[PDB]
């Protein structure tokens, strides 16, 4: 009865159906051709016999085709519904270019003939499903990492940021460090061996010297985990070392800044008068901000910059991953929202900027 | 036909502006100065690359007088904002540039040469600021009052047009404010840290020495960068602390008025009191600033009486009747309501003064974008772009006849 | 009073300073860059109005999903109007109907005069003048 | 004054919503819809006349 | 104050209705514009049944009219004793430029290769020059001092001191 939400990231795709508090299907977002086409855990299996591509990079599309064929197997496959039956609705990167709404609208309404449509920006999303009417939010996905200040729901363009520092170079980062300790992890089944080794065992260090010192000296920082041959590795030191990464550009060999000094200063970029409640409302998303005690870590520096009469205050709920898509899968429920939507007709007699009409 | 895929860019001192046709703000914003290391030198351009400190890195910036003057460092800043920001082949968009009122001739020419041939762009397109800020606002003709970080300046614009010949130019701008905050902090014996220094800060009490530790791993840095971080701690003390008294400043009647708080990156932390409003003076009376005794500078209210009083009668009704207030000083706290006030008073009653009320940052500061976007918008405006084929020709000779 | 009102009415002079005289007039159509100003001008207010908008729809649903929050946490125990409105019936007034502004339309002949800002000399012409 | 029409506004009440909605004005968006342009006034509590008899 | 923006929603009772049409398609396309004389092509979107329909927006392309003349015309009717053929031929190509709008005219005039230049002057000589050429083409069958007085009395008026200002308006309320 109810619409459908969703979601494109650049590593996992989440759909399902709105007033639902968990996304239905999540999977990843690949596309097999032949050396007919594959997607998802399908052709993961078949990625041995398969060739792959992405979609997306950066958090923004770059083949359409492809990214036809995943809206394709994503509604009739996953979902099981056609299309037409149900409104669809639709999450956004920060600072997407316009020709991306454009085609994605056209495609929308005339491939897939759905009856109303709306696009959303993902932050926002995140801050709904916070429930909080002003915030900062810190957005880390797969691909991409961006910082957002929201007033009242309505997001700042010029304060926004932007980092290409993400999930993906750090399991490549991983997989460099533990191969430098003396193992051997080349192609892409080791490198999904070194991601699910990096979702299981890694972590945030609250004072990166201590605990250097510590794993010096002590044994009691250090883990094993079991292989699929059935062989056992040992894993030290580099627990903690990979997340730090995000704190400390340096050791990728990138000349940027990390997340704590990107946040304040697009806090600092905004106006002298809303700086006190991002302060108080800085909010966390995204796969990449559930290592454990990356809070703390982030309330500390934070702390250190900021100046002392302020009063800082991180919000990581557990489920921070899926915040994303429960945003969108609240706001459809909504009453008010109902009028909001961009009807077929609509689009027949404007044409693909009615989106940048109305979906905001 | 109001939606061709243009581009429009907007540079200035402070900052350079970019985004798309259509568009209702600027989509990136970042700062103009850059760090370049000789040894062709290297340029590190946005705000990320900018923080991190580095040797023999120097600080500097390609425009002079709102004019361009380093090319090379122009086009890596073009190259930057294109690969980067933008993240589209240039030659695919049509580009609106916005350029400043007294802009010569042969640098306009030379401009043009350089997007043609170098960026490969479809088509091409020159505007002055003050035109743009009048379409924003939706006028044809008004009087435009802009004190951005160089220069404040009063442009009459009739029927579009930017009347050369009432061009007004005062030096006092946003920089003057931050050398008269220098000179207080002098005063006051305060020292000044910026962030990249400190490695961690404690609380101290009101007044007191400031306690905190120095970075031992930081790499000698120059001059010039050094002397940007301090300007930039005093530019975030200016937008907060200073305010503009609505009379004349009056130095007992100032001292009743409650202080404010402050506090500096190092922990220093002290209340301002009549300091924060005797500065702000020196725009509507520069005649009393300490250590500038020449007279020969003019207020902006007087700037704006004498520009106006330099163009033709018939015209003058129209622009005293429509004034547009632009550029980031005016932000400044009370601004308004004292140029307001000086106006109504000096201005003869048979005119009817009015003053368009657009008092937010976000239009303030992008009026200029915002102008450049509807222009480009327009249906008709599509028969006015300077093509390839036209560039072959009329590239030099009809881009004086093209942009008046 | 009134032989030094005739010396004061002498003395600003109807003959020095007091009321003007008429304004000259040449007629000329409109041209091109007229009818881009014009759209300039509809094209700023709709953008204006466009974004003011922008900014209540977002309120509004900020606090409508506050507003939900909330009612979840409880329970433990205007800005749009209909087609049929906007392109129909015209709001006649009874005891005429109400404008509407559309964009410039090109002229289907020459008879749309160019008009401007003179203000001070009020419009249309002058019927009775003295014998010149 | 100038005087125009199309910058004028004036009460009006909607079908749907059936209300007086105070001063509106009439314009076209920027494809093809049609909006209203509402002033404000600080008697808007009281205009709710409807029938006018 | 708000804006209501039309829309076909705020129920789901349109179930129906809409399930039984279809888009038309749009599209991307290149288009010709009259106005522009170098055949530029620009990129359009439109329906996709309107493909190669002429620019609606060139019938906006309107211009002023304004008189041309050869040497031999120059030579019989325009000689005047004031001024040189250049400056004449300089003021009637800023006219054709800028469409008769003569304060912007007189602020583009140069006034340095040619004799300073007040506008009613222009205003004069162009009206003179148009208004012979147009009675010798026709077929067998302004007023300078007046502006120049009314723009001088305006300045003389602008200059008030406030006091003139308030002794005016005192005698003014004296005769009611
Ligand atoms: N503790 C963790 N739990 C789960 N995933 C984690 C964790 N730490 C890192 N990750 C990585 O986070 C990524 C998943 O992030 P997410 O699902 O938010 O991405 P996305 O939606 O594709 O991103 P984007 O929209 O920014 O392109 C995976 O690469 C996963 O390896
Ligand atoms: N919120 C603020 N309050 C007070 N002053 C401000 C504020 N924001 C900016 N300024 C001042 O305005 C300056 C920037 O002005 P603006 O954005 O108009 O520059 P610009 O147009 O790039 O400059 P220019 O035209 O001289 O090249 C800042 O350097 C500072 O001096």
């Amino acid at each position: 009865i109810a619409a459908l939400v969703v979601d494109n990231g650049s590593g996992m795709c989440k759909a399902g159906f709105a007033g639902d508090d968990a996304p239905r299907a999540v999977f990843p977002s690949i596309v097999g051709r032949p050396r007919d086409s594959y997607v998802g855990d399908e052709a993961q299996s078949k990625r041995g016999i398969l060739t792959l591509k992405y979609p997306i990079e950066h958090g923004i599309v770059t083949n359409w085709d492809d990214m036809e064929k995943i809206w394709h197997h994503t509604f009739y496959n996953e979902l099981r519904v056609a299309p037409e039956e149900h409104p669809v609705l639709l999450t956004e990167a920060p600072l997407n270019p316009k020709a991306n709404r454009e085609k994605m609208t056209q495609i929308m309404f005339e491939t897939f003939n759905t009856p109303a449509m709306y696009v959303a920006i993902q932050a926002v999303l995140s801050l709904y499903a916070s429930g909080r009417t002003t915030g900062i939010v810190m957005d880390s996905g797969d691909g991409v990492t961006h910082t957002v200040p929201i007033y009242e729901g309505y997001a700042l363009p010029h304060a926004i940021l932007r980092l290409d520092l993400a999930g993906r170079d750090l399991t490549d980062y991983l997989m460099k460090i533990l191969t430098e300790r003396g193992y051997s992890f080349t192609t892409t089944a080791e490198r999904e061996i070194v991601r699910d080794i990096k979702e299981k065992l890694c972590y945030v260090a609250l004072d990166f010297e201590q605990e250097m010192a510590t794993a010096a000296s002590s044994s009691s920082l250090e883990k094993s985990y079991e292989l699929p041959d059935g062989q056992v590795i040992t894993i030290g030191n580099e627990r903690f070392r990979c997340p730090e990464a995000l704190f400390q550009p340096s050791f990728l060999g990138m000349e940027s800044c990390g997340i704590h000094e990107t946040t304040f200063n697009s806090i600092m970029k905004c106006d002298v008068d809303i700086r006190k409640d991002l302060y108080a409302n800085t909010v966390l998303s995204g796969g990449t901000t559930m290592y454990p005690g990356i809070a703390d870590r982030m309330q500390k520096e934070i702390t250190a910059l900021a100046p002392s009469t302020m009063k800082i205050k991180i919000i990581a709920p557990p489920e921070r991953k899926y915040s994303v898509w429960i945003g969108g899968s609240i706001l459809a429920s909504l009453s008010t929202f109902q009028q909001m939507w961009i009807s077929k007709q609509e689009y027949d007699e404007s044409g693909p900027s009615i989106v940048h009409r109305k979906c905001f | 036909g109001d939606e061709v895929g243009a581009l429009v860019f907007d540079i200035g001192s402070y900052t350079v502006r970019a985004g798309y046709a259509g568009e209702d703000c600027p989509k990136v914003d970042f700062p103009t100065a850059i760090g370049m290391v000789v040894e062709g030198p290297t340029y590190y351009i946005d705000t990320n690359a900018l923080r991190v400190p580095r040797e023999n890195m120097e600080a500097i910036s390609p425009l002079k007088n709102g004019m361009v003057e380093d090319w090379d460092s122009f086009q890596a800043i073009l190259d930057h904002t294109y690969k980067m920001h933008v993240k589209s082949e240039a030659s695919l968009h049509p580009v609106l540039m916005s350029e400043a009122p007294w802009n010569t001739r042969a640098k306009r020419e030379k401009l043009t040469e350089l997007m043609f041939e170098h960026y490969n762009i479809p088509a091409f397109f020159l505007c002055k600021t003050a035109v743009l800020t009048a379409f924003a606002n939706g006028r044809s003709t008004g009087l435009i009052l802009d004190s951005g970080a160089t220069h404040t300046t009063a442009i009459p614009v009739h029927d579009g047009y930017v009347l050369q010949q009432g061009i007004v130019k005062s030096p006092l701008a946003g920089d003057f404010i931050t050398m008269q905050c220098r000179e207080l902090f002098q005063e006051m014996n305060i020292e000044l840290v910026p962030p990249y220094m400190i490695a961690s800060k404690e609380a101290v009490r009101e007044g007191s020495p400031a306690n905190w530790k120095r970075k031992e791993k930081l790499p000698q840095v120059t001059r010039s960068w050094h002397n940007y971080m301090c300007n930039c701690v005093i530019q975030d003390f200016q937008a907060s602390v200073l305010q503009v008294s609505d009379s004349t400043y009056d130095e007992q009647v100032a001292a009743q008025m409650p202080t404010v708080h402050y506090e500096f990156p190092n922990g220093y932390n002290c209340d301002f009191g009549a300091e924060r409003l005797k500065i702000p003076e020196g725009l509507f009376d520069p005649s009393n600033v300490k250590g500038l005794s020449g007279n020969t500078m003019l207020g902006v209210s007087h700037v704006v009486t004498t520009s106006v009083g330099m163009c033709d009668i018939d015209i003058r009704p129209g622009l005293y009747g429509s004034v547009i207030v632009a550029g980031g000083n005016t932000l400044i706290q009370s601004f308004t309501d004292r140029l307001n006030r000086e106006l109504s008073q000096k201005t003869p009653p048979s005119m009817r003064l009015k003053l368009i009320a657009n008092n937010t940052t976000v239009e303030r500061r992008f009026s200029s974008w915002i102008g450049g976007s509807i222009l480009a918008s327009l249906g008709t405006f599509q028969q006015m772009w300077i093509s390839k084929q036209e560039y072959e020709e009329g590239g030099k000779q009809c881009v004086e006849r093209k942009c008046p | 009073q009134v032989h030094q009102r005739i010396a004061e009415l002498r003395k600003a002079g109807l003959w020095s300073q007091r009321r003007l005289p008429k304004l000259q007039e040449a007629p000329r159509p409109k041209s091109h860059w007229d009818y881009l100003l014009e759209e300039m001008q509809w094209m700023a207010t709709d953008f204006a109005q466009e974004r003011r908008w922008k900014v209540a729809a977002a309120k509004k649903l900020v606090r409508t999903v506050v507003r939900h929050h909330e009612e979840k946490q409880l329970r433990e125990e205007l800005l749009t109007y209909t087609r049929e409105d906007a392109y129909s019936m015209e709001y006649v007034y009874e005891d005429e109907v109400m404008p509407l502004w559309t964009p410039p339309t090109p002229p289907q002949d020459d008879s749309d005069i160019y008009l401007d800002s003179v203000m001070c000399l009020m419009y249309e012409a002058t019927p009775i003048p003295e014998a010149k | 004054g100038l005087g125009d029409v199309r910058y004028r506004y004036c009460l009006t009440t909607l079908t749907v919503p059936q209300r007086c909605i105070g001063f509106a004005r009439r314009r076209v968006g920027r494809g093809g819809r049609v909006l209203l342009d509402r002033a404000h006034s600080d008697y808007d509590s009281v205009f709710h006349h409807l029938d006018l008899e | 104050p708000l804006l209501p923006s039309d829309t076909g929603q705020g129920y789901r009772t349109v179930k129906a209705k809409l399930g039984s049409k279809k888009v038309r398609p749009w599209k991307w396309m290149p288009f010709t514009n009259p106005a522009r004389k170098d055949g530029a092509m620009f990129f359009h979107w439109r329906r996709a049944a309107e493909e190669g329909k002429d620019y609606p927006f060139a019938r906006f392309n309107k211009t002023v009219q304004v008189p041309v003349y050869s040497e031999q015309e120059y030579q019989l009717y325009l000689h005047d004793d004031a001024w040189t053929k250049a400056e004449t031929d300089h003021l009637f190509d800023l006219s054709r430029r800028f469409d008769l709008r003569f304060v912007v005219i007189h602020d583009r005039y140069d006034h340095q290769q040619f004799k300073k230049r007040s506008v009613e002057d222009l205003k004069e000589r162009y009206y003179h020059i148009c208004a012979k050429l147009a009675n010798v083409r026709a077929v067998p069958g302004f007023d300078a001092g007046h502006e120049r007085r009314r723009k001088e009395q305006l300045e003389r008026l602008y200059n008030r001191t406030p006091e003139q200002v308030a002794e005016e308006e005192y005698l003014l309320q004296e005769l009611r």
